[PDB]
């Protein structure tokens, strides 16, 4: 059961990163967003 | 070009700039909660000791 345990709390901080790496990601594309936005209401619609 | 160039540094700088603000705080946060946890951890002991 230890064993089978241990293998299983491998297999869930792969998910746990995969998250945390999509809270990142988008944190980034919103900031970058942003700062195009801002540069794109100078006029420029698209 | 120039306008995707200029966002992808931006969007680093900042990603860059939270990441160092958030891990300042977070690295005397995680050790507190460390030591609470231990401290616990070895009470419950004792008293599982006093008990047998």
């Amino acid at each position: 059961v230890l064993e089978q345990l241990n293998r299983d709390i491998d297999g869930i901080n792969a998910a746990i990163d995969g998250a945390i790496a999509g809270i990142v990601v988008g944190g980034l594309l919103v900031i970058g967003g942003a700062i195009v936005t801002a540069i794109g209401a100078v006029a420029s619609t698209p | 070009v120039v306008m995707g160039g200029i966002a992808m540094m931006t969007a680093g700088a900042g990603g860059v700039i939270g990441g160092a603000i958030v891990l300042d705080k977070s690295l005397s946060a995680r050790e507190k909660l460390y030591r609470d946890r231990s401290q616990l951890n070895s009470e419950v002991l004792v008293a599982s000791q006093i008990g047998s």
